[PDB]
């Protein structure tokens, strides 16, 4: 058995070795600086402690069998994935976190590797990102209010239970005596330091005024990254919004600049309104730009040929030929009520409908002759040899496959047969309207 | 004064928005305190009366000899004929601001007594600080300091006006009658303003509210100072990330070169050449690439830009002078500046010839290795690329920078190209080429 | 019978006569379940709002039972489509569970306890696209946006206020110093003392800013802390929206600071002269002064392109019909070469073509005001004004006189004049195949040469 | 000799004079305000004080010999370095920072303080000569504020002896107890209110008199510029910290909404999730001509002659031809990752791309089974004879084998009309592999 680094056994793994890790951080600072915690749950703590090393040297097995490529295929040589492990630092790591008072397993903190890996992957994986990286700065900043809190209970432990009064009371008192006191009040004095609030009693010796300015630094610069990380958040979270915000409110103001008329405004405006009430605010002429080249023709031959199983008079073509035609065919979106080609126009555009609802009319008269529809196409007379001889307008908000002329250019310049059938239904057709 | 000012190559004009600014700061920073505080006292109130009426002269002013003489331009040409321009500025929105601020509700002085709630109009002339604002901020050369010091003196000013209601609430629940309030031992304006202080930047710290107006002050007064605290907190993040937008898109792209010519393990020397022109490029041009700022401006601003700059340079070379100014104009816009490092090779010898090098503050050498001819800026090498189509003719010389070398390459394709648009400046090169072979 | 539209405006008036109901059960339901003299006082303004708000949601139910979609571009119409397609949606679940009939047990208990009537609550995605179509809907989205955070976090605020007095008084009033004092004390006693101070402690907890008592008991310890956590998350969005959006609301005037310092620095860098420096920057407060700095091009592109044609229309077709030649034309081209010209501003003194020159391009004036100048400098015999055209005949390359085909006239702008960029390719490709430009720019160049 | 300001030596002279200036910064206002901090160790002050006026007499003998660039070249005329050292204002700040105005008062020694610019220029320095730059950049905050807080402590303690200690309860309590009378315990209550009241935490004592009000106003009003300054920088700096890990999940983000609202199926979502976590895995996200576009022809040619010509020289085509022609072909290679199990050549494509293969196994199958022919290891190439589409060849512009990826490879694509112009100018390689190209068409 050999471990897929991508698979989803890997991203199991990586669940069940980032538990133990959670549960070391944790509850190995809790148990060795509260030291009742220890003392009064041992059996569980033995249970959890066996657990957890028991999932510790099978991580060391694990990556002792996962595999990495090299020239691009994975090796599964298990003695080149031995030396491959060996030779790295995150095998040291795991042998220094298995080095057979819990303050001699705090080597066990040091797998923190498999943590992060963990997040990266959900990261990577998830479909709530965002509320994923809300979870994981929450899940940081209660590791550090819940480590600071132990540091204050260990500092008040060194100097003394209630000595002083900046440090926590007298245990003996049952009072302040109970676990959960001890450590709820821990947590509230890390939680009053950490944000910068400051009710806590106030220092009175050397050591707690020094400890309280380093508490204080750091919890400004926690307060400053906890900021930063929710900011960042958050304009990363309404970006596209912005955008296209921005983009609405830049036409707006064109047009308030040039005093464009009431009725293209409001148009303008019922665009938009469409575009947010139906999605289709990003814009694929600028999606399929980052895209690999292999990438961006499987998709669009997926959907084109998913589109194009509709259509049935244009089926008599070379294969990879319609194949790149209708991977350079390209999609727009018109309002209703738009003439797609008047009458007195030549025409430089061929279309190929898809969910969308075309009729074409006379002259100034909505009258429906022949409506096309989805898995109809138009748009061919006039671009092979040349003016469109048919008002068509838009009764809703069609999608039609636009294409330029140079397309069919190639299409002609190269291969003559499959465009001669095309020219003939195209003849037929003509024909049949005026022979 | 004259007839008409430019208002914008005039300092007297800067200076004049300078002294209506500073009346409007003075009814903005001394209404609310003389409206809350007993600073207008029966001795006081002559230099009050004084200070208000230079502040109202100076508003007076601006609305009758200053503000109808400003320049403006109509229809593309600017204005200059005067009774236009008073036209102008009576069919504005800054004359209907102006005359809601100069009402005479001092004529209530004698009615109600003396209060400065009725010179609360003048604090509607905020359109001449803005003016000053942008005016100051468009003539300083590091206009984030004066950002900066704005948002000092708004701050400033948020905090005084907190000031000023405190101590209204103060006088208004009694001085001395519950904790919250202030008590009234030291001086008022310093104590309410470190009132207002640990309150509107959410510190704390105070007497705790005891009844209902109180606590209700409190609360909104917290309320409006963590808004406050934030966009102080974004104001100051915005000037910083303006203030050096420039040095940390350059620190972030030569961050991103070294961080991906160390991924891909590139030896020492070619990372410290990379470093090296990194370096050299920012303490010569304090840009990354200038073709990235020129490509978004004009062709007419491109083509004086470039004229302006490198005119002299290409004049200066003798073989230049029976050529025309088109086809100098498309070359000055098709030159492509690059830059050598010491010991660089721009010309090695036996190679194909595809640039034309005029050097710009640069110093190079030709070479074997002994030197022929050290080539100072402005001159010129890569004549033997002129006249070769295809292969042609290779370069006969080993050219090498001996400084930081900043040449303008001219391509061949290109030069050929405008060349064979032009048979008058083709025979006068090739004449030249000639007389050099 | 009849068929709400959801992009009209009817419907935009329902999402407002439905987000008030909604924001009024959150609010005054929780603070009702949980003050319980407020509840108690004012039952009979409880009873008619409630009364108000549950009409209100039966009618929202009936509303979305006739709110129509788009499939194939047109609006259904069918009511019994309409009513299957929200049937199987869960805005319809949500619905249903928003208008369960607990007043039953309302009733049952005595009227005193609103706890029944939270699930009245659920119809929180009407108040969520009423916010939606506000914010892509008025003049003021940063304004907008400011209202609408503002009202979030006074949700949280009211919502932890509540929460605090209802701890207050599971814990015991008056028993601690952390807790709500002792209600029979008559300072402390009143509805609006009680409403005001746990406002004001939810406040001061939430905002992270903590002036209170501190806790006794571990119950007050934890509720503190995870207050206190809850309240820097909610100040951490507070710092970065406010942040965000003054990023937002100032980023056109930032990338323009921006271009002129970077121009600036270039134009200082270089030593360039005095007055070409000033020629720039003020070119740059002049384009910024005439709400004309982003291209058109650049402005548009988002829009489809019928929508830039018509917008190109009826921006430069009023312009372009003030002229003399493309009056014998035909509209097609009329569109077309509208679809053609990108406007450019120049400055005065600036020269758009000199003598001698070949050309490239062809100018249509627009607002502004030129000149064609001699050699000697200024020296104005024409001056050519609004609608008219000029560098036309070293484009067409004409043939049959001494002239050839190069610029034979000096011409400068007298102020800052706004053309329309028309270059020789565009022009001769968009009218290639049709003879209209050919002879109407012959005659044109005819003139011309007469002149010559 | 000349010292040159862009070695190694000015580096290590920058480090040398940046110790001093950050000592006289941070001891020179501790022991102007403390005053037993000054009395107790006056040996030890003595020395150090010493040692940074030597480095100060050197760091005006160094500025008088660092060179400059004119013409872009270094001078080193020792006079006009002089002069050209003699008429700035960093000559006036040295020499003011060298004045012997005094061991009993260290506050005629605060015009040691005017050397801020060879710290702010070793800060720099630094910050692009190391490998960390954001945690040089989180360092250089961190040294800012704690400088700002310790002037501040000093400030207050000096504000504290000359009202009086003890007097208020604002103020330093009474110096002649025993348990307030220690340095040590001075100096931390000191840095405790200022690091309280400058970030503005304020659980200090209260101010009670007016000068007292009048600070605690003014320091107030310092801190909250200053933090909300560092809030603002911190934030910039985690911003620069994740921007590339932002856009690259962005870019991921984007694509994964598309993937579900573009109705596609399982096998190709699974297929683009996998593609962008294997280059999230092998770290080649970013594009090399994005990265360095603005970079000139020579230094870019460099790094691919560094990373390329070293996998590139083991063919058998063009090997010793022309190694100014190998240098525009890496300048113009461009590469592209290949999933496996995609097709990269079909029969019937138009042919307007060559590939050479760099880390990858690639494998020429057949039309209709998967029929393994020969494996292609790296350094070997393909796509050459329907981009040249040669005369006594076939010559349907076609491409006449299928391609088809094994493993995850990387291929350097490279265009049609690329080829022909570099092959343009010197024809004999051209030549050469239209040879090369005819025989393998011939005898397919
Ligand atoms: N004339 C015509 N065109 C049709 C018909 N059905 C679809 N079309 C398309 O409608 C067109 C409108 O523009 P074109 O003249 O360019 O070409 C025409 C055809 O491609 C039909 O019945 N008649
Ligand atoms: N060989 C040579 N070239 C010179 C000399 N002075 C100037 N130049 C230019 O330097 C050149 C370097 O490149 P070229 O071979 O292209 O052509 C050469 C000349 O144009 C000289 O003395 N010898
Ligand atoms: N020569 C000339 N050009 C004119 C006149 N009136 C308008 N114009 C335009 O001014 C021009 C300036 O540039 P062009 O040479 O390109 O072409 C010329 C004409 O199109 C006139 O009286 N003479
Ligand atoms: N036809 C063919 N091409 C091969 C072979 N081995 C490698 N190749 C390359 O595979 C190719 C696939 O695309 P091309 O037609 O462009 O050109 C072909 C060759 O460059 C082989 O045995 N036959
Ligand atoms: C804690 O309390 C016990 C009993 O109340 C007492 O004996 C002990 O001294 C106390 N400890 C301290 C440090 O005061
Ligand atoms: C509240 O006040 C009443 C009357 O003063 C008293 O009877 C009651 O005990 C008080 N409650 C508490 C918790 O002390
Ligand atoms: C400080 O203490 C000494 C002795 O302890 C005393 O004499 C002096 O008055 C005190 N000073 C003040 C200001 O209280």
């Amino acid at each position: 058995i050999v471990v897929d680094p991508s698979s989803n056994l890997y991203y199991r793994w990586l669940t069940a070795i980032a538990l133990p890790v959670f549960y070391n951080w944790y509850l190995l600072i809790c148990r060795a600086c509260f030291d009742e915690l220890q003392s009064e749950y041992l059996m569980l703590w033995l249970v959890l402690d066996y657990s957890a090393d028991v999932l510790y040297v099978l991580d060391v097995l694990v990556r002792a069998r996962t595999g990495f490529l090299e020239q691009g295929l994975m090796v599964s040589d298990t003695n080149r994935l031995w030396q491959h492990y060996k030779t790295t630092t995150q095998f040291k790591l795991d042998v220094l976190s298995l080095v057979p008072y819990p303050e001699v397993r705090f080597n066990r903190l040091l797998k923190f590797s498999r943590l992060f890996e963990f997040f990266d992957r959900t990261e990577t994986r998830t479909n709530y990102p965002n509320m994923f990286r809300i979870g994981n700065l929450v899940l940081y900043i209660l590791i550090i209010i819940h480590w600071n809190a132990c540091i204050y209970f260990a500092i008040s432990k060194f100097i003394g239970f209630g000595t002083d009064s900046w440090v926590y009371p007298n245990i003996s008192i049952p009072e302040h005596g109970r676990l959960s006191r001890k450590y709820i009040y821990s947590l509230y004095w890390s939680t009053l330091t950490l944000t910068t609030i400051g009710e806590t009693p106030p220092p009175v010796k050397d050591e707690e005024y020094l400890f309280v300015v380093v508490d204080f630094l750091v919890g400004v610069l926690i307060f400053a990254t906890i900021v930063g990380n929710v900011g960042s958040m958050i304009s990363n979270m309404n970006a596209s919004r912005a955008e296209f915000q921005a983009k609405i409110d830049s036409i707006k103001q064109y047009m308030q600049f040039r005093k464009v008329t009431k009725d293209l405004e409001t148009r303008v405006i019922r665009w938009f309104d469409y575009l947010w009430a139906n999605k289709k605010t990003v814009d694929e002429k600028e999606v399929l730009k980052s895209l690999p080249d292999k990438l961006k023709a499987e998709i669009a031959i997926n959907v084109h040929l998913d589109t194009l199983k509709k259509v049935r008079i244009f089926q008599d073509c070379e294969a990879g030929l319609l194949v790149e035609l209708v991977l350079k065919l390209r999609p727009t979106v018109f309002s209703p009520g738009d003439y797609i080609c008047k009458k007195g126009d030549i025409g430089k555009e061929m279309y190929i409908i898809n969910e969308g609802k075309l009729a074409v009319v006379a002259d100034d008269g909505v009258t429906q002759f022949v409506v096309l529809s989805d898995g109809s196409y138009f748009g061919e007379i006039s671009i092979l040899n040349n003016r469109r001889t048919a008002n068509i307008r838009s009764i809703g908000y069609s999608d039609l496959f636009c294409l330029s002329k140079d397309d069919l250019m190639e299409a002609l310049t190269e291969y003559p047969e499959a465009k001669k059938a095309l020219e003939e239904k195209g003849r037929q057709i003509l024909m049949k309207d005026n022979l | 004064l004259p007839n008409s000012i430019d208002s914008y190559t005039d300092r007297l004009y800067l200076l004049w928005l300078l002294l209506v600014t500073l009346a409007y700061n003075w009814n903005c920073c001394f209404i609310p305190l003389r409206l809350v505080f007993p600073y207008q006292t029966a001795d006081n109130i002559h230099y009050w009366l004084i200070a208000d009426i230079i502040c109202d002269i100076i508003y007076l002013y601006d609305m009758l000899f200053i503000q109808p003489r400003l320049q403006f331009v109509r229809g593309g040409d600017i204005i200059v004929d005067s009774n236009e321009l008073r036209k102008h500025y009576r069919t504005s929105t800054k004359f209907q601001l102006d005359v809601a601020s100069i009402i005479p509700f001092d004529i209530c002085y004698l009615f109600f007594g003396f209060n400065p709630m009725f010179r609360a109009n003048r604090m509607l002339k905020y359109t001449s600080f803005f003016e000053f604002n942008h005016h100051l901020e468009s003539i300083m050369d590091k206009a984030y300091i004066y950002r900066v010091i704005r948002t000092t003196g708004y701050l400033l000013f948020i905090l005084h006006i907190n000031a000023c209601v405190y101590y209204w609430a103060s006088n208004y629940e009694g001085i001395g009658t519950t904790r919250w309030v202030y008590d009234g031992e030291g001086n008022e304006y310093l104590r309410c303003y470190y009132w207002a202080v640990r309150t509107l930047i959410t510190i704390g710290g105070l007497p705790e509210p005891q009844t209902l107006f109180e606590i209700v002050f409190q609360l909104l007064n917290f309320f409006s100072g963590v808004f406050v605290f934030s966009s102080l907190i974004g104001q100051m993040r915005d000037v910083i990330g303006a203030a050096t937008a420039n040095q940390n898109y350059f620190r972030a792209c030569m961050d991103d070169t070294i961080a991906y010519m160390n991924n891909y393990s590139i030896p020492k020397l070619v990372q410290k050449r990379v470093r090296t022109w990194y370096e050299y490029t920012w303490d010569s041009q304090r840009m990354l690439d200038e073709s990235d700022l020129l490509k978004t401006l004009p062709t007419t601003v491109q083509l004086a830009l470039a004229i302006d700059v490198n005119f002299s340079i290409i004049s200066k070379v003798d073989l230049f002078k029976g050529c025309d100014t088109q086809m100098i104009y498309d070359m000055l816009l098709r030159l492509k500046s690059v830059l050598y490092l010491p010991g660089d090779f721009v010309c090695k010898k036996g190679e194909i010839g595809k640039e034309m090098y005029i050097i710009k503050h640069g110093e190079v050498q030709v070479l074997g290795t002994k030197v022929l001819v050290t080539l100072k800026a402005g001159s010129v090498f890569g004549e033997i690329s002129l006249l070769a189509a295809g292969g042609g003719n290779r370069r006969t010389a080993n050219v090498v920078a001996h400084g930081f070398a900043n040449l303008l390459t001219l391509d061949k394709k290109t030069l050929q190209e405008i060349l064979v648009h032009y048979p008058d400046s083709e025979r006068i090169l090739m004449k030249k080429a000639r007389v050099l072979l």
